[PDB]
């Protein structure tokens, strides 16, 4: 009963089907825990952090912005993140400026997809905000 | 569905919205190489 | 020929061969950062591809709709990337075409669009051009998936054509399927897939159409690296191994010029 | 008296009204769990909503509990 | 006199039925907050169901106060 | 007169099976908040589905309440 | 008459068993609006299942209804 | 006889028991539809365990029945 | 003698606590389905886990049950 | 005499109440096992949040039974 | 005599307080099962809690049945 975990950035790469303890990701259906014989799934991420714990007790959290996560037979998790940054590597005051920014331009509806897509911006920039905080 | 399907989108392009937020709120030194790896150049033909 | 002409022709090719150095050093730079960059693709791909490889999934024999993908470039000299590509893209599409499938073609670049354009005239869905200029990103993969999806084709069955880069001197060309959720759904071996409704699905398959985009893209940019490395080398040689045998000529002709003049020279003067 | 009888039978069987909000609170807090587990960046809406439910199915147990003292009493 | 006591008895045992009532509330704002979790962007009508569920359940308690009220003082 | 008060408590005894019909209500009107949440581009049958089930799981509370009235009533 | 009066208490009581009738026709379509808002696809089949529970639920509590009718006709 | 008037109305107290089995019968039934919708390539398997289920959660309730009809008849 | 029939109504009544147990074997065998056609991978523990339930659940359906016939020939 | 009958009637007939505090205990315990398998890293929050549940809905059983000795020793 | 009557009325009647326990119990043991449908590895845990559930759910319908016995002797 062990975990294949395989993480990457289309750039880099975390985990290459590596043995980890706990995964646990966000969904666009909730927010669930992988471990070593979780139930197959398959997901797409939205904007959080994904944590992983190795074997030893040690706790690797990564801003992921958006992807899938796949949960398999053999209990081999893929997660494929399109953009995952170690929280060090993120302005807290940029991601509060621009969560009020975008904020503020939600008043402007130009029209369905772009009220959309000034939503979904200031979803992820919430997300964003949140994880720092 | 979602707030964003239902306004006509796909999810290639929630996830590119999600990734210019993470990628525009960088520190100032690792957004040079957030920036570079990131930019598109492909352009279309009408068929 | 005169020396005149032998003078002209060993400054061209002296002038190919410095052009074709520089080519060949300058596509080893462009490899060496494709190879660099490649290294996560292929396990960001192979993550990609993980489903479908141990979740088998067979599109039902019954379904009309197929595309046709190609990766290619548009730079030429790259060798027999685009030709082999294209050729096939061409074999699938008139293998599948007897089965009465209503075949579509894209082209990731120029060459394929001009190589295909008498035969499969019409097929074509869309075409993109300015490849591998640069490197090719993953906001390149996603333009690419969208105006896909966007495309008045909801496509049942496809495959996408590149070439994977083996070695520095080797690549095949490789074709990898891509499914419909409306397969998807119906497979029997996704029914273990727990916590999978018919929306997180089409968002999950749209992901996927951009992950394996990307993944032949950057496999494409290295393998065409190197083919244009070994190229620009193969002519370098034979445009040095020409210049061999030219000098030579150069010389004699340079001197049996000159003793052809002696010879009418002392002849002159014997006369006069 | 057969009265003062009733007075302890009925506000007795009265009581047993009390059942339902001990049933239905455990449900709310049930599923408050549940979404908070789905859900854990929603905390305080989720119980803003946890305690509406608490307070207004709880409010009718009380009804059950008024019913019986002012039978036993009235 | 018996009457009075079967009456007391009567509204007793006839208001035992809010529990049931008091129970449907519980499961309607326990399905409110698994619902609201799962897909926050609904609020307004997922609470619009709320109230009509909590509403036309609450109903049926107050039948059964009214049925205990028409035995004791009608 | 011992027939009117085992009237009395019979009726007050019966009505309490509306508590069936409160809690069907609120897990039928739960389960329309869920599944409207879990898949929102179905309102209009995930709705008349739940009407039926109001209609279906309150035909058993009228009934109660008839059985009721005709204890008391003969 | 005692006769007359415990028969009726009896049934009075003994028709409250349709609650357990209430509540399983409720737990149905709720189940039956959640699924379909999982799987539309299948609603055919689904509302077969749901009406087939549905009879086996409405089984117990006509019974019950049928063994109040006898004892108090009987 | 108060013995006779008695007996009726504990009849009519033991035949609530049927109450829960009704609503036990139900959500056997709820589950066996949700899993349907989940799985519907087990669709005989899960009614297999739907029978199982519900004649238990009958069987063991049919016994309050047994005691009311007892109460009526056998004393 | 009131004995004589304290007896049988104090059965019929102690009889009534095995409708929980019934919606208890209900709930059990309800979630094994659900959990089977969730990962029925692993079928066997999800069995062994509703034949404990279920054992414990008709375990508080039997006590009163045995009260019941205690009451009633003891 | 018929006043201490109908008190032990009353006191044995408002300890039922317990048994909606029993079902809701349940309800939330099991809420609690759903939600830390799906989230099992939210342990502690989980469970602080179940043990809450628990007391505030024990609090209804605790009800019934000090109702149903205030009944009989006062 | 009619003490005695009433003991035994008593004891029956607060014997009802199991269903609540018998239906938590169903519901601990069903949630179980989900659960452990869903992460396998969290068994020990998931069944530390169910038994928790458990036995602290049965504490108050081993209440109610203390109380039944109590009435039915002291």
């Amino acid at each position: 009963g062990q975990m294949s975990f395989t993480f990457a950035s289309p750039t880099q790469v975390f985990f290459n089907s590596a043995n980890v303890r706990q995964v646990d990701v966000p969904t666009q259906t909730g927010a669930f825990g992988i471990l070593a014989a979780h139930v197959p799934t398959l997901q797409v991420l939205r904007p959080g952090l994904v944590v992983v714990h190795a074997e030893d007790g040690t706790t690797s959290k990564y801003f992921v912005s958006s992807g899938s996560v796949t949960v398999n037979a053999d209990s081999s998790v893929q997660l494929l993140a399109e953009e995952a940054v170690t929280l060090d590597m993120l302005d807290l005051g940029a991601a509060k400026a621009n969560l009020e920014k975008a904020q503020s331009e939600l008043l402007g509806a130009a029209d369905e997809a772009t009220r959309a897509e000034i939503q979904i911006r200031i979803e992820a920039n919430e997300a964003l905000v949140k994880a720092l905080e | 569905v979602a707030y964003w399907r239902q306004a006509g989108l796909s999810y290639i392009r929630y996830s590119q919205i999600c990734a210019k937020a993470v990628r525009d709120a960088l520190k100032t030194e690792f957004k040079a190489n957030a920036m570079k790896t990131s930019g598109s150049t492909i352009k279309i033909v009408k068929v | 020929a005169t020396l005149k002409d032998i003078t002209r022709r060993l400054k061209s090719i002296k002038n190919i061969q410095k052009i074709t150095k520089s080519m060949k050093m300058v596509a080893a730079a462009k490899y060496a950062r494709a190879e660099r960059e490649l290294k996560p693709a292929r396990v960001y791909g192979v993550g990609s591809l993980a489903l479908y490889e141990k979740a088998d999934i067979k599109t039902p024999e019954d379904k009309k709709k197929h595309l046709i993908i190609g990766v290619s470039s548009d730079r030429g000299l790259c060798g027999a990337i685009h030709s082999s590509v294209a050729k096939q893209m061409k074999s699938e599409a008139a293998n599948l075409a007897a089965a009465g499938k209503e075949v579509k073609i894209i082209g990731v670049g120029d060459k394929i669009r001009s190589i295909l354009h008498r035969t499969h005239s019409d097929q074509f869905l869309v075409t993109f051009k300015e490849v591998g200029r640069r490197p090719p990103t993953f906001g390149d993969a996603s333009v690419i998936a969208l105006e896909l999806l966007n495309s008045g084709y909801e496509f049942d069955e496809g495959s996408i054509i590149f070439n994977r880069f083996r070695s520095v001197i080797s690549y095949k060309t490789e074709e990898k399927p891509i499914f419909s959720l409306d397969t998807i759904s119906s497979a029997e071996s996704m029914s273990i897939y727990d916590d999978i409704d018919a929306d997180v699905l089409r968002n999950y398959q749209e992901y996927s159409l951009a992950n394996i985009i990307y993944y032949s893209l950057k496999e494409s940019t290295t393998s065409e690296q190197s083919a244009r490395m070994t190229a620009m080398d193969n002519a370098s040689k034979n445009a040095s191994e020409m210049i061999d045998k030219l000098t030579l000529t150069f010389n004699r002709t340079r001197q049996a010029v000159i003793t052809k003049e002696l010879i009418e020279i002392i002849s002159g003067a014997a006369a006069l | 008296d057969i009265d003062t009888a009733a007075k302890f039978i009925g506000a007795g069987a009265a009581t047993v009204g009390v059942a339902g909000s001990g049933a239905g609170i455990g449900t709310v807090f049930g599923s408050l769990i549940i979404g908070y587990a789905r859900n854990p960046s929603l905390k305080q809406q989720l119980f803003s909503y946890a305690i509406l439910g608490f307070a207004l199915s709880e409010a009718m147990g009380l009804f059950c509990l008024m019913v019986a003292f002012l039978i036993l009493f009235a």
